[PDB]
């Protein structure tokens, strides 16, 4: 049984008045919904569609296209860690290795305690600074696999 | 697997049988029946089968005193082994799910990945 | 408007795009995204002819004849050689995922996948690497659901949603993972949902009520009715 | 009246450079084993006097024979429905000889006169419900609501009220009501529907026990029972 | 090196901590000068013309003529819903230029997007920014806000009576998103596959309204031109392509960043005179001009200018020309692997070239770089490029997909035949059937 808080539903309207088409808050919505509960889950894609007056197939084909709209339970923390070819010829991979030792986890996967989901991800646009991993809203550059273990604690 | 392409190669037309299929979803012919009054023993079937189950055999008595006794049912031609060729399992190959082999345990194939994944 | 396809002209209306009026032509291009019924979008890739621009060119460019229209003074070439080896390796592409199926598979006899592998020569397979798989829904009493031998052609998501306007089927995921069917299990709700058994050009929709009681097309007496 | 029923499709003793129109595809299988446990003399193929098409694959169905009547699409390396291509003057157009059927009437020269008859409106009167028609495309066939396969698909039996219609019976979604219509008091139980106009109870006509002719027709002591 | 307004017009008024500038030290040093004189100088035909005979062309990295884009919107009145689009997805791997242009210069962005919308009579515009870049959409939202206060942006601005509203649309990450007709579905809240042209989002395009799509790095290069005029633009270098580009290297060099240079200086001149060359123990063995989706290039070719022609005759791309170094500690097929990996996850899965045919060419890579390699699978990879080039596949993502695929197997054949260990194996033995063995 989802549904909708006040809060999701004002904003999901708020960003419905930005254009002349209201399935192009479709995205929005889903991090909104995101925003909120850390994923999207499953009712949530027939309460936005509802709301928007699309189609359930329409947003969830929009929330299965995009990566970054989780239809999956995540941890507290989502690292994203880039594995594109700049942060690859900086070494990514001792970055890589270092999380996967301290987390003792896969990429894809969350830690058992619900704090930490490891995620590769493209490119972050920050290559002249690489290797680089963004923990939920915050980018850290220049890592190394020393740093790792002390960076990941003040995530708690 | 009742895939029915043993009777449309045979020149004759003496093969006949009808696709069943059970509840784990795995085909098989509910009957199989061999006009072998008919039948030339060309081999075609056998070449035409793709999961190796009909096949002609080193046994050429088959003298018989009514015709119709001829007509072998499903009964009269299934036998307790894998005959010519010992190993090849079709649905070891095929995709589709049956009981004990679901997606992805075939040969040369990768699990399935929900589209809800959280890799990109 | 006049064209020229392999050297030959032929006269064709120059409001259609140039895979319709070669078919109408009775020439053979292999296609699988296009229908007549709902346009051209050039997914596939299939449908792959040489053009040139004059008589004299013999460069030439690869097009999708779905997605060029049939104007006049245009220069094809169906049986071109980069053209074929071309169409042979988008069938290729479309082989390195799909299943080993077609014994148990109701569209056997039936396949547009299948006519369109043998068309364009492609028998022998070099891909040696894992094929992806699908788990299937429940579409309800009428439609079977095997994702394994999507080719990803875009046809079942046009038809319904486009023409049809149904709303509970949709395609779902990302590069080559994308998914067609519903949201989840659930019968599908439009009442001309039957046709993608037609639609679909492989095996992934079937009939359900006549996949109770299988038999092949050649081994079917038909009769035109009401 | 019916006189264009003849042009319907050529008589029986049309040909294909003469012969037949086939009913099966040459590569038809099993001849001589499909009835073989019946008998192990294969019969004669049955005939059919009635008209151009044979009962057998010895007959012609070429994309560019001169007919309408197509049993079947199938062109060599087309074996889809993508076969129905070579058997159109041009694809998605037309079948290449024509279309078959043919219209009995034209457009008449002359039209009617105006409808004069204008209805009053609908008034809701107590004790008495207007039937108000549901079809179903699963469900308000006769023969094809028969079919097994229909079973699931058909929805469960039910009567629409009003909310309001509802409220005033004391009834809510889905209690079961009995009424009473020529001598047939049925139950069916109660669904809510608010686009309905109050006064009428909705009735999924062609069903097992609902008749079609109940369309329009009235209700009486429609009670929760 | 020093900036100056005449020679470094995107980057000289940068702060030397980094922090963004706002609207009063923006306007403090001619801010908005350039949208003052267009929006109550010019009405929107010369604006377009001006910037047409400036010769800015697509920073996005096809170099495509921004007056000639903004031309082509049609001319008739009944159309009067317009859209303009601002390209901040920057999903290239190797390219950072637009965080840095949105991260501390967000009013130059905005200036930029009233002087173009003011030139395509676009009613609306919408920044349609990548959603890893949280402190650009902190700034810009926040320069939108003050430029709204200060009359710069909303109803009736600087009393001219044009209406302009500008929207920031975060992603949801997706690389392709970043295509222009990919960009406009995925901005109508649809998924991202990209669309066929013609029609050109010039006449159809958001909501089948006329719209134009420019990145980030060309709307910042519009305010210069309309502030210091068009012969000033002209006469910033003597090359073929006009203006300045950011510029840069990345990748194991002494000073990896971003500089405002003018077009036509060579990439020697970035690698070791700003770059500061490759660090210490390591020696060049290849570069990317323009992102990862341009062709390999080696040393010989270091002294080329860095302009859309001369990179495009030694058969690569200038792209978004940030360059990356490869060193000699660099394994080839793991790089091209890495690269092929990201292009083959980015794939929308529309067309089948891509989607199917990229994955195969990872799996090779893979293959390779264990060691596991067959006979024909370099071929295979030749032909995989040979037939996702440009044409074969629905959209321009799988050409640059396998542009570093071809540049690496011409260059560096013998590191992509050292894993080529295995014979080719397809086939199983299957007891009771002789194989067809082939000769
Ligand atoms: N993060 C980034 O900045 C990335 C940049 N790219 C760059 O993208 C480029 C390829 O992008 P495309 O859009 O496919 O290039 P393109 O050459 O097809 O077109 C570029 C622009 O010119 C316009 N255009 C071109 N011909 C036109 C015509 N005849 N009429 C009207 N408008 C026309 C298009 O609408 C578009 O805005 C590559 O050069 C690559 O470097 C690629 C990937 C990522
Ligand atoms: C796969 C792909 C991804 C692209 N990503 C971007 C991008 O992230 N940012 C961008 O400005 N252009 C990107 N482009 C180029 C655009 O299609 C388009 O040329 C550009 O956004 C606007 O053109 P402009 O350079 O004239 O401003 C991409 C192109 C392709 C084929
Ligand atoms: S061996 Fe007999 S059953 Fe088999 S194809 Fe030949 S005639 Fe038919
Ligand atoms: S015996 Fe072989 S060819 Fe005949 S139906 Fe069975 S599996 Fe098919
Ligand atoms: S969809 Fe076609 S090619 Fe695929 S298994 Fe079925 S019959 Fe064979
Ligand atoms: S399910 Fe069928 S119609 Fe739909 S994309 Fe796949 S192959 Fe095409
Ligand atoms: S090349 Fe094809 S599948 Fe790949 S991103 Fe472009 S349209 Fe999508
Ligand atoms: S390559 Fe990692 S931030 Fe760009
Ligand atoms: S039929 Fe033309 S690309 Fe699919």
């Amino acid at each position: 049984a989802f549904e909708l808080s006040a809060a999701e539903r004002e904003a999901i309207e708020h960003e419905m008045h930005h254009y002349e088409d209201p399935r192009a808050a479709s995205i929005e919505a889903l991090k909104i919904v995101q925003k909120q509960r850390g994923w999207v889950p499953d009712g949530a894609i027939h309460a936005i569609a509802d709301v928007l007056g699309i189609p359930a197939s329409d947003v969830e084909g929009v929330a299965t296209f995009y990566s970054q709209i989780f239809r999956q339970p995540v941890g507290r923390h989502v690292i994203r860690y880039c594995d594109s070819v700049v942060c690859h010829i900086n070494g990514y991979q001792g970055i890589q290795a270092a999380l996967e030792k301290k987390l003792n986890i896969k990429p894809g996967q969350t830690t058992f305690d619900g704090r930490f989901t490891l995620l590769p991800t493209c490119c972050l646009g920050n290559c002249d600074k690489g290797p680089n991993m963004m923990i939920d809203e915050d980018t850290h550059a220049h890592l190394t696999p020393e740093a790792i273990p002390e960076l990941l604690e003040r995530y708690k | 697997v009742a895939c029915n392409l043993c009777a449309v190669a045979c020149p004759v037309g003496c093969i006949s049988l009808q696709k069943a299929e059970t509840k784990d979803g795995r085909w098989y012919p509910e009957f199989f029946r061999i006009n072998f009054s008919r039948c030339i023993f060309c081999g075609l079937c056998e070449e035409a089968c793709p999961t190796t189950a009909i096949q002609l055999t080193p046994d050429f008595e088959m003298g018989e005193y009514k015709r119709q006794d001829l007509v072998y049912e499903k009964e009269d031609l299934l036998i307790s082994g894998p005959g010519k060729y010992p190993e090849y399992n079709f649905y070891r190959m095929a995709g589709m799910a049956i009981d004990g082999k679901d997606k992805g345990e075939a040969e040369n194939e990768a699990k399935p990945i929900d589209v809800k994944s959280l890799l990109p | 408007a006049t064209i020229h396809v392999d050297g030959k002209e032929y006269e064709v209306n120059g409001a259609d795009n140039l895979l319709e009026a070669c078919l109408s032509l009775g020439l053979d291009i292999p296609y699988f995204c296009w229908h007549p019924a709902l346009g051209s979008v050039g997914a596939c890739r299939q449908c792959a002819v040489k053009q040139y621009q004059n008589a004299e060119d013999t460069r030439g460019r690869l097009v999708m004849s779905c997605m060029t229209p049939a104007s006049d003074g245009t220069f094809i070439s169906i049986d071109d050689e980069e053209a074929k080896q071309f169409r042979e390796s988008v069938v290729e592409w479309l082989m390195t995922n799909h299943p080993h199926d077609c014994p148990v598979c109701e569209e056997g006899g039936n396949c547009h996948l299948q006519d369109m592998t043998v068309m364009t020569g492609h028998s022998f397979r070099r891909y040696r690497f894992t094929k992806r798989t699908h788990r299937n829904q429940d579409l309800g009493p009428f439609i079977s659901h095997e994702m394994n031998r999507c080719i990803a052609c875009y046809r079942c998501v046009r038809y319904y949603k486009d023409y049809a306007d149904g709303t509970d089927l949709g395609v779902y995921g990302a590069h080559d993972n994308v998914y067609f069917g519903r949201p989840e299990d659930g019968t599908l709700e439009s009442e001309f949902s039957g046709n993608l058994v037609e639609i679909c050009p492989t095996g992934v929709f079937t009939d359900k009520t006549h996949s109770e009681r299988y038999n092949r097309k050649w081994d079917m007496q038909f009769a035109p009715s009401i | 009246e019916l006189a264009g029923i003849k042009d319907a499709a050529p008589d029986a003793t049309f040909r294909i450079r003469g012969q037949k129109l086939a009913r099966e595809p040459h590569r038809y299988s099993g001849r001589t084993a499909m009835r073989a446990n019946i008998s192990v003399h294969e019969p004669r193929q049955p005939q059919d006097i009635d008209t151009m098409f044979t009962f057998s694959m010895e007959g012609n169905n070429q994309p560019t024979a001169h007919r309408s009547q197509v049993p079947f699409a199938w062109a060599p390396g087309w074996n889809s429905p993508q076969a129905w291509n070579k058997f159109q003057d041009e694809v998605g157009g037309k079948l290449r000889f024509g279309d078959p059927g043919v219209r009995l009437f034209e457009t008449s020269e002359n039209g009617l006169d105006y409808f004069t008859s204008v209805p009053a409106r609908f008034q809701p009167q107590d004790g008495k419900w207007r039937i108000a028609p549901y079809y179903h495309l699963f469900g308000s066939d006769e023969l094809s609501q028969r079919a097994p396969v229909f079973q699931s698909r058909m929805p469960q039996p039910y009567i629409k009220l009003n909310p309001a219609d509802a409220a005033k019976l004391g009834v809510n979604a889905g209690t079961r009501v009995s009424f009473s219509y020529d001598g047939n008091t049925v139950t069916l139980p109660v669904e809510i529907a608010e686009g309905l106009t109050a006064g009428q109870v909705g009735l999924p006509m062609g069903m097992s026990g609902i008749a079609p002719v109940l369309a329009g027709a009235h209700l009486e002591d429609l009670k929760e029972a | 090196i020093i900036r100056t307004p005449e020679t470094h017009p995107l980057t000289w008024r940068l702060r030397d901590d980094k922090q963004p500038v706002w609207l009063d030290e923006y306007r403090s040093k001619n801010g908005y000068e350039g949208a003052r004189k267009a929006l109550t100088g010019l009405s929107p035909d010369e604006i377009v013309n001006q910037v047409k005979d400036a010769g800015l062309k697509g920073r996005g990295g096809a170099g495509f003529s921004t007056g000639l884009k903004w031309s082509l919107m049609p001319k008739d009145e009944s159309m009067n819903i317009r859209y303009l689009l601002c390209n901040a997805d920057e999903m290239e791997p190797g390219t950072y230029k637009d965080r840095l242009l949105m991260e501390q210069l967000p009013h130059l962005l905005v200036e930029g997007m009233l002087i173009s919308a003011f030139a395509l009579k676009a009613y609306r515009g919408y920044i349609f920014l990548r959603g890893e870049y949280i402190e650009a959409a902190v700034n810009l939202r926040r320069a939108i806000a003050e430029a709204t206060e200060a009359g710069l942006l909303g109803k009736n601005i600087m009393g001219t009576g044009f209406d302009f509203e500008l929207f920031v649309h975060t992603g949801a990450g997706r690389y392709i998103c970043g295509e222009e007709t990919a960009l406009i579905n995925s901005l109508e809240g649809r998924r991202a596959n990209p669309r066929s042209k013609p029609p050109f989002p010039a006449t159809s395009g958001a909501w089948g309204k006329p719209t134009c799509v420019n990145n980030v790095e060309t709307l910042c290069n519009v305010p210069a031109i309309l502030a210091n005029g068009v012969e000033w633009y002209q006469n910033i270098s003597k090359s073929k392509d006009a203006g300045t580009k950011l510029m840069g290297f990345s990748g194991r060099v002494k000073n990896p960043g971003l500089w405002e240079l003018p077009f036509g200086t060579t990439a020697r001149e970035i690698l070791e005179d700003y770059a500061g060359g490759m660090r210490d123990g390591l020696k060049f063995k290849a570069w990317q001009p323009g992102g990862a989706g341009t062709d390999f290039l080696t040393e010989a070719h270091l002294d080329l200018p860095m302009e859309f022609e001369s990179i495009g005759k030694a058969g690569s791309r200038l792209g978004t020309a940030l360059a990356m170094a490869v060193d000699h500690e660099i394994n080839m097929v793991s790089l091209v692997r890495n690269l092929e990996e990201f292009f083959a996850r980015e794939s929308c899965g529309w067309c089948t070239p891509c989607r199917d045919g990229l994955p195969w060419s990872v799996k090779i890579l893979r293959a390779l770089e264990r060691g596991e390699g067959q006979p024909g699978d370099i071929e295979t990879l030749e032909q995989l490029c040979r037939f996702l080039g440009p044409g074969k596949t629905f959209c321009a993502h799988a050409p640059g997909a396998v542009e570093p695929l071809q540049s690496a197997i011409k260059y560096f054949r013998e590191e992509f035949e050292a894993g080529i260990k295995q014979p080719f194996s397809n086939t199983h033995l299957i007891n009771g059937i002789q194989p067809n063995l082939l000769k």
